[PDB]
């Protein structure tokens, strides 16, 4: 039974490092080298560098230069990965191990930690109702309304339409980055059924306390 | 640095049915060759070590070949659960490079996107920001291109995409297209177009509004 425990997500500022941790367990610590891995959504993943807790210290990849300098601890046989500079780190990493004595795969992998890097604030969001211009109903047989949520940190947000018993029909979309992390919903009912039947977008954020019920209303 | 080519970021697929993934090194790593899977949210899995062995608990459905330059993934009949990312990976020679992945995605009829505009709401203006959101939803293929159009001339400045997998459902993808200005900026502009080119219709679908008309 292998096993690689990961530490939880941080948000560390644009400007500080972070000390990751990658606790193994089920076998001799010391038999086997760690790695780590980086992954970013539009750069793929990347190798970083291994480290022997035997002591052969390190290896790292080029590219990580100082940024990444490892160090482990037998006693406890746990590895752990520095992170220096930290801004454009913001990106998943993991823990890796080997799996045979001769193949340099990794057969053994942490869950991962989650790495932001952002100088906001704890920030709740502002809700904005999506209705179709100048009320009506669309054109069609079918109405699309939605919800948009923007100015937050950090995530998440859980959003459900009319305290989630509303749930055909919906698209929740991952939120983006910008300063204040922004998404949206859109929810596509029945032409007839709006504004007969209402319709509310539930936003919460747990971060904030703050939850938001907006109800979405014919507009001019 | 060995760099690892997958020339195909999405492979369309059918339940059941045969596939090879593509992998190729920029130098003769050997056999030194490993194939991982990778669900959503969750770590790699070694599927395939040393260019063509499977890995223990891996399902004879999986498969992989290649020694020199060029290596391929093979799934004899493809599975529900098969329908994910998978990396190549080279550890001839440090460092390490993986490949840059290829999903695999189910194979449906074409879906034309139905396309909804939305002007900034009141409360929103009142804050000083104009959002215009465009929803893109329910479509395939997943190739599209979103335009945004105001007065006429295209705007790249200020639009932030989104957009979601392929469903498990219906296999279609959806999207969310946010052209965000201030309201001063807003304000000086009539016409918002939010313009979708789909193979699903010669013309590219088209939603506008303009400001202050119904």
């Amino acid at each position: 039974a292998v096993h690689l425990q990961g530490t939880e997500l941080v948000k560390p500022g644009a400007s500080a490092g972070v000390k990751l941790s990658c606790k193994a367990s089920g076998y001799t610590f010391t038999n086997y080298d760690m790695n780590w891995v980086r992954q970013r959504p539009e750069q793929g993943l990347e190798w970083i560098g291994w480290i022997f807790p035997g002591d052969g210290s390190t290896r790292y990849n080029e590219k990580f230069k100082g940024k990444a300098t490892l160090t482990t601890d037998k006693s406890s046989s746990t590895a752990y990965q520095l992170n220096r500079l930290t801004s454009e780190d913001s990106a998943v990493y993991f823990c890796a191990r080997r799996g045979f004595h001769g193949s340099y795969s990794f057969a053994y992998w942490g869950q991962g930690t989650l790495v932001t890097v952002s100088g906001a604030k704890t920030t709740a969001p502002s809700v904005y109702p999506l209705a179709p211009a100048a009320g009506a109903a669309g054109a069609g047989s079918s109405v699309t309304l939605g919800c948009l949520v923007k100015g937050y940190f950090p995530e998440p947000v859980t959003l459900t339409w009319n305290s989630g018993s509303l749930s055909s029909g919906v698209h929740t979309f991952p939120a983006v980055l910008a300063d204040l992390y922004t998404l949206s919903s859109s929810v596509t009912v029945t032409s007839s059924t709006w504004p007969a039947e209402s319709i509310t977008c539930n936003v919460a954020h747990p971060a904030s306390s703050t939850k938001v019920d907006k109800k979405i209303e014919p507009r001019g | 640095d060995i760099v690892m080519t997958q020339s195909h970021k999405f492979m369309s697929t059918s339940v059941g049915d045969r596939v090879s993934i593509t992998c190729k090194a920029s130098q003769d790593v050997n056999t030194a060759l490993a194939w991982y899977q990778q669900i959503p949210g969750q770590s790699p899995k070694l599927l395939i070590y040393s260019a063509s062995n499977r890995y223990t608990g891996v399902p004879d459905r999986f498969t992989a070949s290649g020694s020199g330059t060029d290596f391929t993934f093979t799934i004899s009949s493809v599975q529900a659960e098969d329908l994910a990312l998978y990396y190549c990976q080279q550890h001839y020679t440090t460092p390490w490079t993986f490949g840059g992945g290829t999903k695999l995605e189910i194979k449906r009829a074409d879906a034309a996107p139905t396309v909804s505009i939305f002007p900034p709401s009141s409360e929103q203006l009142t804050s000083g920001g104009a959002s215009v959101v465009c929803f893109l939803n329910n479509f395939y293929p997943k190739d599209i291109n979103v335009k945004w159009a105001i007065d006429g001339a295209e705007r790249a400045g200020g639009v932030l995409n989104s957009f979601t997998g392929q469903d498990s459902k219906d296999s279609t993808y959806s999207m969310s297209s946010t052209l965000t200005l201030t309201k001063d900026e807003y304000e000086r502009h009539a016409s918002y177009t939010c313009e979708a080119t789909h193979k699903t219709s010669t013309a590219p679908i088209v939603k506008s509004f303009n400001r202050g008309a119904a």
